[PDB]
DNA sequence: GGATTACACCCAAGACACCAGGCACGAGACAGAAAAAAACAACGAAAACGG
DNA sequence: CCGTTTTCGTTGTTTTTTTCTGTCTCGTGCCTGGTGTCTTGGGTGTAATCC
């Protein structure tokens, strides 16, 4: 939970992107080189903050707002693999 | 201030003295360029008729003609018309326009043909018929038929044949004055290249990014989507090479102005532009700083590439950059644009159509609309080649008048001022008819008439600087 | 569309809060004289427990909700979101103590 | 002055004939009226030329005059 | 403090003025125009205040400064 | 209702005023009057700009439209 | 059992805009008719000055 | 308000020639047609809350 919206109905979250760059693809850090090779229409707004296909990826991690009705805030079961993938940066 | 206005006005007397020495110089260099022997050898110019033919032999006429009806031969661009049992051919070139009217059971189609007297929009240079005061012309033929559907199809096919003929003639003209250029010699090693570049005019209706390559005797633009959309430009054919960085623009530019026009796709052009675009409270201020970084990056890369083009030319091409601080706003075409001086040219490259005026090719500048408290003025450039049409720059703000006059003086261009928009279509045709007689009677030096020649004034009151009562 | 003014607890449409401001909190919030960000920071559309009060003076509920000194109308038992630190300091400048109605403070 | 001095005098008298019958005029009244009228019209033609150039044109048309008088605040 | 006039505010002012579509440079142009207007008006107001030998700018100074420009304003004590 | 936020306009006014005399005070009514006048002026200017844009047979207002309107009014020389 | 509904996304249309073609109504050109303009002389209303 | 001076406004006539016009052809710019691609709607479809 990178950001909590003051409204409390939604919140901006840090996620691992699920893209194929052109039934869901496995989660993987957004790779700018592969994204440009498969889709040269990448946008840039800041250093380390990249917007590709309308989705904002910050230093390889997706940052997208999600509804409160889209989250489980209790009985959360973590895995080392995801923990390492999140804490490596 | 009085001693500075005296100093500034003495520099303005030097400005006027230079302008007078420029008018006298051009008058002497017009009398030396045109001799009385050239006036005696006056060349009369005559309308050129493009000769065409429908058929040479009666065998060439198709056997389909046997029907006593209107038969069209697209291969020979011919409309065979049944005139009293005669298979009379009429070439699509002789044909002008057609009108179809279904009156009752018969379809009355009147096919009009080219006839002198405010006829076709084609210029006098090329006439669709041979010049002849004693020549009589078939102006129109009206036919009727009981079969409405076929007669409608025949009319469509005549109209299509005319459209195809006009399109082919435009395509030819867009390739005509274009001089047959030498073939670009590819560089045998790894060529220097600039990627993700857009070209203007575009070779296809679709805007596609390409790569620009430097070769031994020119540059090549090459689209990644189609190999056939290559644009080759020889160094020998480039007249001027401009670079323009993003000082206020959303775009970076490398512009090639050409000596001879090239046929890019369907368009004849003297100008070929290569460009790329940057476009895609502290956070918004930082986003402007990130755009300023992206500007500086593309500026550095495209400037370097334009210098590398200049180096590859072996000193045939100088790299020019616009002096933005000397720029003024005006309307050369249909939009208000910033006109930018360079070393050797007056340019506008941001919007199409492009303006490129070479300063050395100017004979005289005329400032139109200049008079008592006027809001704006127009600037007219006359060229040394009187066959070249004059260039108008309209609505230059009156605040820029004294700056433009100074700039024209600093470039050794004579100028004149007038309250009225003088017609140049008239002025030029008279000057083209006899250039020698023009200079004999004072050329533009007499027209200038800088001398105020005003002594009438408005009288004066009893001159008495003494206190009264 | 309705929002609950965080300070007094009244509930009114957000456009009403923007156009006219809070009839009770305008002496300390200036909600009408405040931009949309301040309106959101003092009026929240996410709330719970609609309350209608008829007589502030004698209603024990109004005293329990500390709204017995305000205009009768629509009020919310719980309001999502709290006043910002700068607005809290501004109110403390005026000498008025702010008690959150978010329920997390009791 | 581009307009003449006698047609303009007659126009001024004709217009003045509505507000009070048989009114005399003075040495520098008609001259001042003509100067003001020509200055006003020249300014209006300046604004009209600006609008016509704005429309990418060179010919001034009555709608440019109307736009100029609208922006000036003229009724 | 001139960046406080955000793009949505200029959009709102253009919508109340009936404008249907807005270029991207309109915002900077409008900021410049507003700055010039405010500069002139505040300069006149401060002139009035200094003449009145005050350190506070009153509503009367603003009203007289607008009357000076020809922008007469009603409802502020005029 | 006023379409500009109050604090940004107050900060802008104080920033501008600080270039003529330091330690100046403003009554809140002075800022309110300034905001009313500025918005009324800007709305009238946008109406003239819209008229110019429609005259040019367009829908999008452009900086050249603003400059033309201000020139025709007699504000820019 | 039943139902209206949230929510993401695809297939598609309305709109302001860009480019091209062509036909006619305006500019340019020339020979001719018109009356605005220029120049002249006469008379005196009424403007500028005074008590 | 009343008498004075004398400028320049009103009155009329003759002559000049620049401006208005009748007439023609050409062209350039006004208007119709073809096309871009963006912002947005209406809909399917997956998925769901509610009682
Ligand atoms: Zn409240």
């Amino acid at each position: 939970v990178d950001e909590v919206l003051e409204n409390g109905l939604e919140a901006r979250l840090k996620l691992v992107p699920r893209l194929d760059y052109g039934f869901r693809p496995a989660q993987r850090l957004f790779s700018e080189a592969e994204a440009r090779v498969h889709e040269p229409t990448i946008r840039r707004d800041r250093d380390g903050f990249v917007t590709y296909g309308g989705e904002e990826y910050y230093e390889g991690f997706l940052y997208k707002t999600f509804r409160l009705q889209n989250l489980i805030v209790n009985s959360i079961n973590p895995t080392l693999n995801e923990l390492s993938l999140f804490q490596s940066n | 201030r009085n001693e500075t206005t005296n100093t500034e006005e003495e520099k303005e007397r030097l400005r006027k003295e230079i302008q007078k020495q420029l008018h006298e110089k051009i008058q002497k260099e017009g009398l030396a360029r045109f001799n009385k022997s050239d006036a005696q050898d006056g060349n009369e110019n005559h309308a050129v008729f493009k000769r065409y033919e429908s058929y040479v032999r009666e065998s060439q006429i198709p056997s389909k003609v046997k029907n006593l009806r209107i038969s069209i031969d697209p291969k020979a661009q011919t409309i065979i018309l049944p005139i009293c049992g005669r298979p009379v051919p009429f070439h699509i070139n002789s044909f002008k326009n057609g009108s179809k009217n279904e009156e009752g059971d018969y379809m009355y189609i009147r096919l009009n043909f080219n006839s002198p007297g405010m006829g076709s929009s084609v210029k006098k240079t090329e006439l669709p018929y041979e010049d002849g005061d004693d020549k009589e012309f078939v102006r129109s033929l009206t036919f009727r038929s009981t079969n409405k559907e076929r007669m409608s199809e025949v009319f469509k096919a005549i109209t299509e044949l005319k459209k195809t003929a006009v399109k082919r003639d435009q395509e030819r003209k867009t390739m005509e004055d274009v001089v047959a250029q030498a073939q670009l010699v590819e560089f045998k090693g790894r060529p220097k290249k600039l990627e993700n570049v857009f070209v203007r005019p575009a070779p296809d209706s679709k805007r596609v990014t390409g790569t620009l390559f430097i070769h031994q005797n020119g540059i090549r633009y090459q689209s990644p989507v189609r190999s056939d959309h290559r644009v080759d430009i020889l160094f020998s054919n480039i007249k001027h090479l401009f670079f323009q960085p993003c000082k206020e623009e959303l775009m970076v530019i490398i512009h090639c102005h050409l000596k001879t026009p090239l046929m890019i796709g369907k368009k004849k052009t003297f100008d070929v532009q290569f460009y790329r675009e940057v476009s895609d409270d502290e956070d918004e201020l930082e986003q402007e700083q990130e755009e300023r970084r992206r500007k500086a990056l593309l500026d550095k890369e495209f400037r370097r590439f334009a210098e590398e083009i200049s180096e590859a030319s072996n000193g045939l091409l100088d790299l020019e950059t616009p002096f933005r601080e000397l720029g003024f706003t005006g309307v050369p075409f249909r939009s208000s644009v910033l006109c930018l001086p360079t070393r050797d040219c007056l340019i506008q490259l941001i919007d199409t159509p492009f303006l490129v005026v070479t300063l050395e090719e100017i004979e005289v500048a005329h400032l139109e609309r200049v008079q008592f408290g006027l809001k704006n003025f127009d600037l007219v450039f006359v060229f040394k080649d009187f066959s070249k049409p004059v260039v108008h720059i309209n609505t230059i703000p009156i605040e820029m008048l004294e700056f433009v006059k100074q700039w024209l003086t600093d470039v050794d261009i004579p100028y004149s001022e007038g309250a009225v928009n003088l017609n140049w279509g008239t002025i030029m045709k008279t000057i083209q008819a006899d250039p020698y007689e023009f200079f004999e009677n004072g050329g533009w030096s007499f027209l200038g008439g800088g001398e105020s020649d005003d002594e009438e004034s408005e009288e004066e009151e009893s001159e008495f600087q003494v206190s009264d009562e | 569309r309705e929002r609950a003014c965080m300070l007094c607890g009244i509930v009114l449409p957000g456009r009403v809060f923007m156009q006219n401001g809070c009839p009770n909190c305008d002496s300390v919030l200036n909600l009408r004289d405040s931009d949309q960000a301040t309106v959101n920071e003092c009026t929240s559309s996410s709330f719970e427990g609609l309350v209608a009060v008829g007589d502030n003076e004698h209603s024990w509920v109004a005293k329990w909700l500390r709204v017995d000194r305000f205009q009768p109308g629509l009020y919310a038992v719980r309001v999502d979101g709290r006043l910002p630190s700068d607005i809290v300091a501004a109110l403390e400048q005026y000498g008025v103590y702010y008690r959150p109605r978010d329920g997390s403070v009791i | 002055l581009l307009i003449r001095k006698l047609p303009f005098q007659r126009l001024v008298r004709e217009i003045a004939q509505d507000f009070k019958t048989d009114l005399r005029f003075q040495s520098a009244a008609i001259g001042a009226l003509q100067e003001a009228s020509e200055a006003y019209l020249v300014g209006l033609f300046e604004d009209t030329n600006l609008c016509a150039i704005h429309a990418k044109r060179v010919t001034i048309m009555p709608k440019d005059i109307q736009l100029a008088r609208r922006i000036r605040g003229e009724r | 403090n001139i960046q406080g006039i955000t793009k949505p505010a200029i959009r709102r002012l253009a919508r109340r003025g009936g404008v249907k579509r807005i270029s991207g440079l309109i915002y900077e142009e409008t900021r410049g125009v507003l700055k010039v207007f405010l500069e002139n008006v505040i300069r006149d107001a401060v002139t009035y205040t200094e003449h009145a030998k005050r350190k506070t700018v009153t509503a009367m100074d603003v009203v007289y400064a607008l009357k000076r420009q020809g922008r007469t304003l009603y409802g502020f004590g005029g």
